């Protein structure tokens, strides 16, 4: 696959390249409008890392939650999604309620898990 | 092999003064750290005379026999250099050359990358 | 002691064999070589570092040990028959000449 | 068996160049809000003592490749140029001057001063005025009564701004985060080659942007004995930094209550020029202690013999020629620019086995800095009193070339390249970058629980 | 031992100071060329964190892998390296091994462990 | 103000393309003026 080779391929196959994509400037790392561009690349990276930190997904390429998948928002078989679709197509199907999904990751998983862990700790 | 433009040749009487000069384009001159002069007498090997620094005009001569009789000058706005010789003797008959070094790093030795065609000075009766 | 001296001096050469010229000097340092023909200004052959000078068509090479440097010229080509001189900073040698 | 392990934060560094931060004394800025070197904002001096002695660490230095010099040089020029942009733009000043020598003077017939007048513009396009005032011989050339300023065919002559001090302010250079400045602690260090002992510092300290030619003034003093340093010793193109271990003190003065006149040459366009002079007029000069100077040279000679042998003769001589800036000692005292005759200092020969030296000086108001082509600065006069004291910390010397029939060598003042001054302070420091990534073997298997 | 004081110590002893080195501006933190310098320090810092994230070593000063050490890379004893050498010398000793080692850590450990763990999670 | 006529005594190729014009230009001194001469192309000038 290689960089950019991966996006077109079945969503399952794409998982093999997640580090490749991270290395090839996805991370925003840089090898007076040019200065502004360098700063913006950094901001984009840190913002996304903050989301992962909120979700408890930081440090991982693949991260799971206890929030159920909204099947009514995709209407497809599990294997159909992983083998018969690209990520480019997939993004269009679940784009509308994405604000909800992100909120659920915080509320349904992390706020409660941290409180329960604190109760066990004390 | 870029040539420096050299002044013409001629004959002088003993004790007379003479000026020797050379010219270059500004993109040649600016690059030069030192302008050197050498002398080639018939039947002899090449003899170093001295050099002038293009930036400050500082001069460092070889034998004192030249220092007393030779003055070197430069003009950065005209992209030229001049050698003024006084007290000419018959022993000074020789070909004189303008030569240049553009090496700015020490320990690399001296280089003469550019040369003029040179000029002949004859001193006689 | 003469600071810079050259050898062998004038010699006959046969094209097809590679030439060898050499010179030595007082103390130690980088040394360079020039080629000269009658009626012409001299030209740089080898950089003082022994690196070939720019504009030279890969016929010249050399190296040094101690106080001695050796210059070689590929196949003694007649086009290169000329006066040759060593230089070490302020000093020039007496030179050598290539003949046949 | 062994496995790969990763260590973040490993104390390893590599040679590197990076832009350094300018730091200075905020209090110096408070004493003069327009000082060109102080700048309007900077990093604090960070006077805090070095934490680190780097025991058992050695490394190679090469002051001749030290890029801190280029950054210092670039910043000094850039600050100078920026400080002159607000200035009055005296370009209209170059007009035909008609004049003769100063008359009815008390005097010291010195030809140094002329009394000149010209048709100058005024606040109104319709009106002209006669300015008068005095000029120095060095600033003018003949077209014989008709004169022109010596730099009038350059792109511009502009007045130094009247409220900008040029007094040197200490400038410290500090590392960017992730970088460090290392300092060689070896006593009497060459400035090159392996250093037996090093240390780490957050910033440089004590460096001042002092402009001078033949004699470095007010620099660091060699730690024990006079040091001789150069890029090479066989290449006469290279300069020698003498590095005295003791200062040689000098008094310099300038006569005599010269007054100043303020002229508008256009709307609000103030032009300053030299007015009358009260009392006797004397040639400017300096005293160098004769005894101190002589002892100092003797120490230099002892060091030179280490490179040339003990069967040698060391001779000194004055400049061989070239521009006024290289042939004379030039310096800025009180805002005035002086050029002094140093030949009295070098008339000596040294052979193996309350008095003072007075040095005459000359003054010009038009200065071409750093041998720049096409630009010149006109200094406004300082109003009548210059008193200046300085520390000579070393000389910039060159050696005559040519073959000899003897062991005699001759040395002269030379250089004039300001980067050589900066190097005399920066040789102690080196810039490196810290590289955290590292790997090493251990017995661990990274046990995994899934 | 303070900033880089550890350079004079053995590689083993030096490990005690890794946090100190992290504190001493390794972070890129500050107390128009001066602006560019600040941006550069940040870019350098984030890059190194990304590399640790790729290795799965993020958040730790010391990290292990299942990738075996090549004895041929140094031809030195384990205790020789830790007790008889400095980190400055060591870096020079294995300096041409960075490209292979860095690739192996990603390929042999991080992507593989994450895929296997995902399968257990399914 | 330029005062001038067509180029004359030229070898030529009456083409009106070149003009020979003179004027009083300033100098390095406010007090002096010089006659420049030189050539202009027709496209660059108007009456
Ligand atoms: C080597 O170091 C010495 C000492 O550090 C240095 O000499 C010093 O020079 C400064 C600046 O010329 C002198 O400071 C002056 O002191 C007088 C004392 O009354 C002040 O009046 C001066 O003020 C002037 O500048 C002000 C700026 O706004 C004006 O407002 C004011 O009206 C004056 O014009 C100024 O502070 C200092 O006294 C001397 N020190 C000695 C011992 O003379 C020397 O110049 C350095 N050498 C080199 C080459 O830099
Ligand atoms: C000024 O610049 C000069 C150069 O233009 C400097 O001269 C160099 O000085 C060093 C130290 O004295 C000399 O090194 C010596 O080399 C000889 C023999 O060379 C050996 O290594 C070469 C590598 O290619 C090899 O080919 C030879 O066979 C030898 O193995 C040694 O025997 C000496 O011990 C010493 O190492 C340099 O040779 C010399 N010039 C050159 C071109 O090497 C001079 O020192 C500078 N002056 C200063 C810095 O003050
Ligand atoms: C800017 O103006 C200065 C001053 O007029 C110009 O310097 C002058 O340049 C001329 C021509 O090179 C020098 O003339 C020489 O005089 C000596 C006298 O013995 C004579 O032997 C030479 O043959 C030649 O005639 C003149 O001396 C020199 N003036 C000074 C004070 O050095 C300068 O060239 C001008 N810059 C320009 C036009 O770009
Ligand atoms: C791009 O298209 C080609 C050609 O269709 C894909 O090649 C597939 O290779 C695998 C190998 O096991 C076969 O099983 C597939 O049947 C081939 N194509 C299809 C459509 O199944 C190649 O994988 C495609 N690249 C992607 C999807 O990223
Ligand atoms: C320079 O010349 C001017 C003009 O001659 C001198 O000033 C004049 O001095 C006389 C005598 O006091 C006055 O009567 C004139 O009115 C003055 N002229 C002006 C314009 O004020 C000036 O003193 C001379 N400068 C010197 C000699 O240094
Ligand atoms: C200013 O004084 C100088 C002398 O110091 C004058 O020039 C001299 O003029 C005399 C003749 O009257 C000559 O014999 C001298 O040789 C000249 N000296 C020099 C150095 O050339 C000068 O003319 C006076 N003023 C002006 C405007 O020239
Ligand atoms: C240069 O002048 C200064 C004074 O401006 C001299 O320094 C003073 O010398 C006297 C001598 O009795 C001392 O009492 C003062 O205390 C000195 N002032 C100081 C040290 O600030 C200086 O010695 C003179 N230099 C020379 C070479 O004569
Ligand atoms: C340099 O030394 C000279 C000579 O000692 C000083 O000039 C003397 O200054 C005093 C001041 O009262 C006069 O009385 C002497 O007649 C002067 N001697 C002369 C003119 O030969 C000079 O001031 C000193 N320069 C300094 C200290 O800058
Ligand atoms: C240099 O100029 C200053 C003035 O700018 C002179 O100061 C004068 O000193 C006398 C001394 O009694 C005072 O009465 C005057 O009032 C001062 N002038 C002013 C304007 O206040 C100083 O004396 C002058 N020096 C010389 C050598 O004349
Ligand atoms: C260096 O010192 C000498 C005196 O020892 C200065 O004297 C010059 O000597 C030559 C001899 O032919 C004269 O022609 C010169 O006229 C003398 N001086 C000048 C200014 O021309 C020599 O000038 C000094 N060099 C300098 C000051 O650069
Ligand atoms: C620099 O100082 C020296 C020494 O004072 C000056 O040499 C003088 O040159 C003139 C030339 O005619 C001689 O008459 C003097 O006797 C010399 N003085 C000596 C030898 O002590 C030299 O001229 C000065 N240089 C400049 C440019 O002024
Ligand atoms: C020339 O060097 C001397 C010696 O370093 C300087 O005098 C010292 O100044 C410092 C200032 O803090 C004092 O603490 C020392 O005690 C002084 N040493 C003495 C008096 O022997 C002198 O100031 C320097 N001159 C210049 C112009 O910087
Ligand atoms: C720098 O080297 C010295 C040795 O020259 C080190 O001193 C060590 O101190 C420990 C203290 O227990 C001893 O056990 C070691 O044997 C000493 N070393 C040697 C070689 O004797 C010093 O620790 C070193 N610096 C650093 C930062 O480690
Ligand atoms: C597993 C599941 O029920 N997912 C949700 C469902 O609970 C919700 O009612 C519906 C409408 O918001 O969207 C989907
Ligand atoms: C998955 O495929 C089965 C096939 O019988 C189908 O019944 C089911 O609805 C599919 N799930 C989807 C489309 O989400
Ligand atoms: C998303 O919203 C847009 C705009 O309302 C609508 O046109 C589209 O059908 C929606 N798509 C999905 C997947 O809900
Ligand atoms: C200065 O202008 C006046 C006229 O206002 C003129 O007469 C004079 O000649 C000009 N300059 C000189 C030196 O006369
Ligand atoms: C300077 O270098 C020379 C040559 O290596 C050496 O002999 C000399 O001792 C060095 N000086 C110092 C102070 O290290
Ligand atoms: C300098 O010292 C030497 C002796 O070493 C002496 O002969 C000479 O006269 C002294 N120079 C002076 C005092 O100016
Ligand atoms: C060790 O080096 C050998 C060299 O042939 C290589 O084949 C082997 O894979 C290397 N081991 C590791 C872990 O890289
Ligand atoms: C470690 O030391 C032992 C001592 O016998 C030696 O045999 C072995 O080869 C060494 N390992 C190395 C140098 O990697
Ligand atoms: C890296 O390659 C160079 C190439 O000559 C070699 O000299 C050096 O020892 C090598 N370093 C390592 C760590 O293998
Ligand atoms: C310069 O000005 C004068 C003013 O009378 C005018 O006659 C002249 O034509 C102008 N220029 C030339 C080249 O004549």
């Amino acid at each position: 696959l290689g960089f950019l080779g991966a996006a077109g391929s079945t969503m399952g196959a794409a998982s093999m390249t997640l580090t490749v994509q991270a290395r090839n400037l996805l991370s925003g790392i840089v090898q007076i409008k040019q200065l502004q561009a360098r700063v913006l690349a950094v901001e984009r990276y840190l913002r996304d890392q903050q989301l992962l930190g909120i979700w408890g997904c930081s440090g991982k390429l693949i991260c799971c939650t206890n929030v159920p998948w909204n099947s009514s928002w995709s209407n497809r078989n599990l294997s159909e999604i992983w083998d018969n679709m690209t990520w480019l197509q997939w993004d269009k199907e679940i784009s509308n309620y994405t604000q909800i999904i992100y909120g659920l990751l915080e509320e349904s998983q992390n706020q409660q898990e941290k409180n329960e862990q604190d109760l066990l700790a004390l | 092999q870029v040539q420096l433009v050299q002044s013409g040749s001629g004959v002088k009487k003993p004790g007379a003064s003479v000026r020797v000069s050379c010219w270059t384009s500004e993109d040649i001159f600016e690059r030069t750290e030192l302008i050197h002069w050498v002398r080639q007498a018939p039947g002899q090997g090449l003899e170093w005379i001295g050099w002038v620094k293009t930036v400050t005009g500082a001069v460092n001569f070889g034998s004192p026999d030249f220092r007393q009789r030779v003055s070197l000058t430069r003009d950065r706005d005209l992209f030229t250099a001049h050698m003024d010789i006084r007290g000419l003797t018959q022993g000074d008959t020789a070909t004189y050359f303008c030569a240049r070094q553009k090496f700015y790093t020490g320990g690399q030795g001296w280089y003469f990358d550019l040369w003029g065609r040179g000029t002949l000075i004859v001193v006689s009766s | 002691e003469i600071v810079l001296t050259q050898s062998p001096g004038t010699l006959s050469l046969s094209p097809g064999e590679t030439a060898s010229l050499s010179c030595t000097a007082a103390s130690y340092g980088h040394m360079t070589w020039y080629q000269k023909k009658p009626g012409q200004p001299p030209k740089l052959l080898i950089f003082a570092t022994s690196k070939r000078a720019s504009g030279i068509p890969d016929r010249f090479s050399g190296s040094q040990f101690g106080k001695q440097y050796t210059l070689t010229i590929t196949r003694m080509e007649p086009e290169d028959f000329a006066r040759y001189y060593c230089q070490q900073l302020e000093f020039f040698g007496q030179g050598t000449r290539l003949e046949i | 068996n062994l496995w790969v392990t990763v260590y973040y934060g490993v104390p390893v560094w590599k040679d590197a160049e990076t832009t350094l931060f300018c730091a200075s004394d905020a209090k110096a800025y408070e004493t003069e809000k327009h000082n060109v070197w102080a700048t309007h904002a900077c990093v604090p001096t960070d006077p805090n003592p070095q934490e680190i002695h780097l025991e058992n660490v050695t490394e190679e230095f090469n002051m001749w490749k030290n890029n801190m010099v280029e950054q210092m040089h670039t910043d000094i020029i850039s600050l100078w140029d920026q400080s002159l942009k607000p200035c009055v733009k005296l370009t209209p000043l170059c007009v035909t001057l008609q004049c003769t020598n100063v008359t009815n003077a008390i005097t010291d017939m010195r030809g140094e001063l002329k009394n000149c007048s010209f048709n100058m513009t005024t606040e109104l396009r319709d009106k002209k005025q006669k300015v008068y005032s005095l000029f120095y011989r060095l600033d003018v050339v003949q077209i014989n009564k008709e004169y022109r300023l010596i730099n009038c065919n350059t792109s511009a002559i502009t007045q130094a701004c009247p409220k900008v001090s040029f007094e040197p302010i200490p400038i410290h250079y500090c590392a960017p985060a992730g970088f460090a400045i290392l300092k060689c602690k070896d006593k009497k260090f060459n400035g090159t080659g392996p250093c037996p002992s090093v240390s780490t510092v957050q910033c440089t300290h004590g460096i001042k942007p002092v402009v001078s030619t033949q004699l470095l003034l007010n620099g660091s003093l060699a730690e024990e004995e006079v040091m001789i340093r150069s890029e090479n010793i066989t290449n006469n193109a290279k300069n020698i930094l003498v590095q005295f271990n003791t200062p040689v003190q000098i008094n310099c003065t300038r006569p005599n209550n010269n007054t100043r006149k303020s002229i508008r040459i256009g709307p609000g366009q103030a032009f300053y020029a030299t007015g009358d002079i009260i009392g006797d007029i004397r040639q400017a000069h300096c005293n160098v202690s004769k005894a101190t100077w002589n002892e100092t040279l003797g120490k230099v000679v002892k060091q030179l013999r280490k490179h040339f042998g003990n069967n040698t003769i060391i001779r000194f001589a004055n400049s061989s020629g070239g521009d006024l800036e290289v042939t004379t000692h030039s310096f800025n005292c009180g805002g005035e620019f002086f050029y002094c005759n140093t030949s009295g200092l070098f008339n000596s020969t040294w052979i193996s086995n309350n008095d003072s030296i007075t040095l005459p000086c000359r003054i010009k108001q038009i200065i071409n800095m750093w041998q720049r082509i096409g630009q010149a600065m006109y200094a406004p006069p300082i109003q009548g009193v210059i008193r200046c004291v300085s520390n000579i910390t070393g000389l910039i010397l060159t050696r005559d070339g040519g073959s000899t029939n003897s062991t005699t060598e001759t040395f002269r003042p030379g250089g004039g390249d300001m980067r050589d001054n900066w190097r005399s302070e920066l040789y102690k420091y080196k810039v490196v970058k810290i590289e955290p990534l590292g790997v090493a073997p251990t017995r661990c298997k990274r046990r995994v629980v899934g």
